């Protein structure tokens, strides 16, 4: 139209209050993990970006050294000083090694990036399958305290359940 | 290793690569470049190397030329060692400002622009115009103006004699002389001037300003003197002042140093929900899509929901979600928010994420067309609701890896549709002694669905006789209907200018509508700049419940930053402390930035803080590495070692102090540095000018929960002292500057109550005793007295428990007072009040029985309690503000409530006192049985 004995009630009343704590912490810990990870993740995005800037750079400087070399070149194979445009040419070689360990090097972090991303969304996973549990356990532990103070249960013996 | 291995990028393309120091300067490195260059092919071409400025990638990723070549590498910081040298010319001072404020505010300007955003790039444009401007304008002011800028008074909140030692500026030579305490400084000026003459003798008074002693503090305006804190401080401590006369050249030194309505779409609201996209759920169950509208945290309708498709990543659904409500109907701030659900196939439901979108645009425009809502994560919070309406507006800058939901606003019309200007509004909006009776008792506890329809009949009469009731009157509006709305706002555009009390309130997020935060805002320019930096901190968290970026709430604190350098120091500290927090990171970096253009001066005063607090960093991540390993006078040895080293040692020296710019923090006292014993340890810095001052780092922890208990306990006392009462309290300086990292202002001469304790024992009297001898004893004990009462008040009102020995301090004054309030508001059921038997013992002077005494300490409690009761609304309105701010302490009307128990404001003056009397008595009852245990 509109189920138990107090102290049975209330010693389940402890175990879902622990339970609930427990998952609290497990959740508060990898909502911390979620946090790092995606400031970590950040971080690195704006280092790749760092990088694209870097390798860009270099690459003006390429172009600088191919128009601007090109005069003195054609200068000095006149006056026969072979050996000055060698200097130049070995010069510009070396910049261009340069720029393929910078490469390798911005391409190490994108694949760290990538890992850290699967991280991130397993971190996320994880949260998502704890949430029922961690909700399901506030509903009733509070459901098993409503009882008891219906009951007329002093607020001495909640709390020495409540933790 | 000290050297590191730097490419060289030359002009002619030339490339080198050698080691410098990382200590080294660019000048150095410049000349070390010179000197090799020239073994190097095509040297001949180059000009010479000041014709050059060497340019960098910088740690937020952007292009940065060095103008400054007396900056060490290290404090550079490249994100590669690769200088490439670049002609000077073009704007260079546009260049300089743009690449300080991108490492100053710790977001790259190039991150605004990278996301093709018109609002935010007619935010910039908008805001830096107006900050250059009153930058320029406040450049063409006086010395006068300008010292009020800078330097604004420092007063009391408010006859005898006093010696004040006087100073010129450039001479050793001071003078000491009698002064009256309520004489203006203009009047001291014209003594030390006479008495400057009467040596060659001439200079007018007014050409002077007075300044402390190794301080930014300068005594001006028709005040008498008595009114400066300084002189305040002096005349109670018994100091004699020691100011310098400072010229008006020496100030100006520092100075330059289309055809379719809204309202013909009576068609209904839609959208379509197109995909999901990178959900990370249980493959077992199904997802689901609840939408609703809603302005403010009023639902506009009902929640309509998708229908159940399986989990996987890339979710597709392809529904027409239709709601309740007209095109027409929609309100202004109108605002589409959705929920993710993971749930169990029908045969605990799982929030996944959240993410809201406002329906009108920044120009007014209702949107159409697709969009890509990136969605924050739900956290199960007690109060699990469906959706997350107060949640931001603004996308998860996480766009690589968030979850994201695909909509699509649907054409209402051929040609785009606006939100009705306010000239139709006011045109649409136009137009018994029972009832009558009945608002009266209304509206003197949130309103019931039956006395909502005679508030909104009487609405004429609520304007009229009960202005102060306008925060009622719109949460009884229908915002879902545009009639209703219109006829709000007409009466909202002649309704008159309220209190700065009722103001606060209507910042609230109940309160969303844009005329509403702009009359808001109107009532608060009535703030003076003292009152203002009592709210500053509410103020800044609001700016989480706004939905556009230009809006009247940042104009104001921007206004008042750019009028104010005080208040412009910790808006920027308010706003810098939050930019690792996502949701705000966008809007405050964009503030801080206009803010900075605006504010060259301070920017290069806040650059030095910013060096400092990062070394400041990187030393406690030493310490708290080295203290798990070695034993504590090692640890400390090495952290000496550590700061004397030339760029630490110089950037943590001569600096003004975060905590109070006014405070120099001049030479480091590397050997009085050190560290404290809890879990963060946090780092003890010890500096010495001119006449001892300490600060606390601390990383690990959020201060933020301390600052605002710090600052309650501050607006107590000023509230006190206007009533006059002062109650001797320590606000000492608690400030967030980052990521959990702030500073903590030392309070010296002053010890914990456990360590005099541990030396029915006299300890803590004989330890004022032996700080204050024979007659100055008495004023110790009256110290004592006035401070335990105020702290006492204090941390019952706010709900402050977990008080012991070892966070009780006493000055050497006698003061006592309270540190680390990581908890409040009944956090560790009702804090009682509480004394301590000990305590009783010093305010009844080492007497069993002194009734005197301790009825004068009861009266305190008892005034004390009495005042903060009259400013009740004043504390509810700004910790209702302060939810915003995402306390796990200040989450709920719960905690709110705490505050009106313990205020007890539901009761009469008569009524609260007798109750807290009772409880008073009771208190000394237990003060008994607890140190007989
Ligand atoms: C969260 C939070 N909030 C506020 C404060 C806080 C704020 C201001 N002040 N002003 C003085 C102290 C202070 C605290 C503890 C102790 C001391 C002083 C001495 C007497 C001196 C000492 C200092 C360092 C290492 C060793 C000894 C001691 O022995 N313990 C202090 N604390 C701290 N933490």
């Amino acid at each position: 139209y509109q189920e138990d004995n107090i102290e049975a009630v209330g010693k389940k009343l402890h175990e879902y209050n622990t339970q609930f704590q427990e998952k609290s912490r497990e959740y508060d810990r990898l909502y911390e993990d979620y946090t790092r990870t995606s400031q970590e993740i950040q971080m690195k995005r704006t280092a790749i970006e760092a990088f694209n800037e870097t390798i860009k750079i270099f690459e003006e400087q390429c172009q600088t050294q191919e128009r601007y070399s090109k005069e003195y070149i054609e200068k000095f194979k006149r006056e026969g000083n072979e050996t000055e445009i060698q200097r130049i040419m070995h010069n510009y070689e070396k910049l261009k090694s340069r720029i393929s360990e910078i490469v390798d090097s911005r391409r190490r972090l994108e694949e760290d990036l990538k890992k850290q991303a699967a991280e991130y969304r397993e971190i996320d996973k994880r949260m998502n399958s704890i949430k029922p549990d961690l909700i399901q356990l506030r509903k009733t532990r509070d459901q098993y305290l409503m009882w008891l103070t219906q009951k007329g249960v002093r607020q001495k013996k909640l709390n020495e359940w409540l933790g | 290793n000290q050297s590191v291995v730097v490419d060289f990028l030359l002009p002619t393309g030339v490339y080198l690569n050698f080691p410098v120091s990382r200590n080294a300067n660019l000048s150095t490195i410049k000349q070390l470049l010179w000197h090799r260059a020239q073994y190097e092919p095509l040297f001949h071409m180059l000009s010479g190397p000041e014709a050059y400025v060497f340019t960098c990638i910088n740690q937020t990723a952007e292009q940065q030329e060095l103008e400054d070549e007396q900056r060490r590498l290290c404090d550079v910081q490249p994100f590669l060692p690769v200088l490439r040298l670049v002609a000077r010319e073009g704007d260079r001072v546009k260049k300089l400002i743009n690449s300080q404020i991108s490492l100053l505010i710790g977001k790259g300007l190039h991150e605004f622009d990278s996301l093709c955003d018109p609002e935010v790039n007619d935010f910039r444009a908008k805001m830096c115009q107006f900050c250059e401007e009153a930058a320029a304008r406040r450049q063409q002011l006086g010395w006068e103006a300008w010292l009020q800028y800078s330097f604004p008074l420092q007063l009391e909140p408010s006859n005898r004699a006093l010696l004040v030692n006087v100073k010129f500026e450039g001479s050793e030579e001071s003078f000491t002389f009698q002064v009256s305490t309520k004489d203006v400084p203009l009047a001291l000026m014209a003594c030390a001037l006479r008495k400057k003459a009467t040596v060659r003798q001439v200079e007018q008074p007014e050409d002077y300003t007075l300044q402390v002693n190794g301080r930014h503090e300068y005594l001006y305006g028709s005040y008498p003197l008595c009114q400066f804190q300084y002189i305040c401080s002096c005349l109670h401590s018994g100091l004699t002042p020691h100011l310098t006369m400072v010229h008006s050249s020496s100030i100006l030194a520092m100075r330059d140093e289309s055809s379719v309505s809204l309202w013909s779409l009576e068609q209904p609201f839609r959208i379509e929900l197109i995909q999901g996209s990178k959900v990370n759920a249980d493959e077992r169950m199904k997802l689901v899509v609840q939408a609703g509208l809603f302005h403010g945290n009023e639902m506009l309708c009902k929640t309509v929901s998708s229908s159940e498709v399986s989990v996987c990543s890339e979710p597709v659904w392809k529904q027409r979600l239709e709601f309740d409500i007209n095109i027409c109907d929609l309100p202004r701030m109108a605002r589409l928010c959705f929920a993710l659900y993971a749930v169990i196939e029908k045969a605990a439901d799982c929030p996944i994420a959240w993410a809201n979108l406002m329906l009108f645009d920044y120009k007014d425009q209702l949107k159409t067309g697709e969009r890509c809502l990136y969605m924050w994560p739900s956290v199960p919070d007690e109060k699990g609701e469906l959706l997350n309406p107060t949640g931001t507006v603004r996308s998860n800058p996480n766009t690589d890896s968030a979850a994201a939901l695909l909509i699509c606003l649907p054409e209402v019309a051929p040609h785009p549709v606006y939100y009705p200007a306010l000239e139709k509004i006011l045109e649409l909006g136009r137009h018994t002694e029972e009832e009558q009776l009945q608002l009266r008792e209304i509206l003197e506890g949130e309103l019931y669905e039956h006395e909502k329809d005679l508030v909104w009949k009487l609405r004429h009469e609520v304007q009229e006789h009960f202005p102060e009731a306008l925060a009622r009157l719109l949460l009884v509006t229908k915002w879902n209907k545009h009639e209703d709305v219109a006829q709000m706002l007409y009466l909202l555009c002649s309704w008159p200018e309220l209190p700065v009390l009722s103001a606060l309130e209507l910042l609230d997020f109940s309160f969303p509508d844009c005329h509403v935060g702009s009359f808001a805002i109107k009532s608060l320019r009535k703030l003076t700049d003292d009152e203002l930096f009592q709210y500053l901190l509410q103020l800044v968290q609001v700016l989480k419940y706004e939905s556009y970026l230009d809006c009247e709430l940042t104009k104001f604190l921007l206004d008042r930053a750019l009028a104010n350098r005080k208040i412009g120091h910790f808006l920027f500290w308010h706003l810098r402390s939050e930019m690792h927090v996502p949701s705000v990171a966008l809007r405050f970096g964009l503030i801080l930035e206009a803010y900075c253009r605006g504010s060259t001066h301070h920017m290069k005063v806040l650059m030095k803080q910013g060096e400092a607090l990062s070394k400041l960093k990187a030393l406690n991540d030493f310490v708290k590495l080295s203290s798990q390993k070695t034993p504590k006078p090692q640890t400390k040895e090495l952290m000496h070692l550590c700061m004397r080293q030339e760029a630490y040692l110089e950037a943590l020296s001569h600096l003004q102090s975060p905590l109070d710019p006014s405070t120099l923090l001049a030479e480091v006292c590397v050997e009085q540095c050190t560290f404290m014993d809890s879990k963060m340890k946090p780092l003890w810095i010890m500096y010495s000018n001119e006449e001892s001052v300490g600060i606390i780092f601390k990383n690990g922890d959020d201060l933020r929960q301390d600052m605002l208990t710090l600052q309650m306990i501050q607006l107590m006392d000023v509230l006190w002292k206007q009533e006059g009462l002062d109650l001797r309290m320590t606000p000492y300086g608690c400030l967030p500057t980052g990521d959990r990292t702030g500073l903590i202002e030392v309070v010296l001469r002053s010890d914990t109550i456990a360590n005099i304790q541990l030396n029915n024992k006299d300890a803590l009297l004989n330890w004022l005793k032996s700080k204050n001898p024979g007659e100055a004893l008495d004023r110790a004990i009256e110290e004592f007295t006035l401070s335990c009462a105020g702290y006492c008040v204090a941390t019952y009102v706010l709900g402050i428990g977990d008080r012991h020995s070892d966070n009780i301090m006493i000055r050497e004054s006698g003061q006592l007072f309270h540190i680390d309030f990581g908890h409040f508001l009944g956090n560790f059921e009702r804090v009682p009040f509480i004394l301590t038997y000990d305590f009783v013992h010093v305010i009844q002077q080492g007497k069993t029985n002194n009734s005197e005494k301790f009825e004068r300490f009861r009266g305190y409690c008892e005034r004390a309690y009495t005042i903060l009761r009259r400013h009740g609304l004043l504390f509810l309105h700004l910790f209702a503000l302060m939810r915003a701010a995402g306390l796990p302490e200040l989450s709920c009307s719960k905690d709110i409530q705490y505050l009106k128990d313990s205020l007890a404001l539901g009761k009469t003056e008569e009524e609260a006192l007798k109750h807290f009397r009772v409880k008073f008595n009771e208190a000394l009852r237990e003060s008994w049985k607890t140190k007989v245990n």
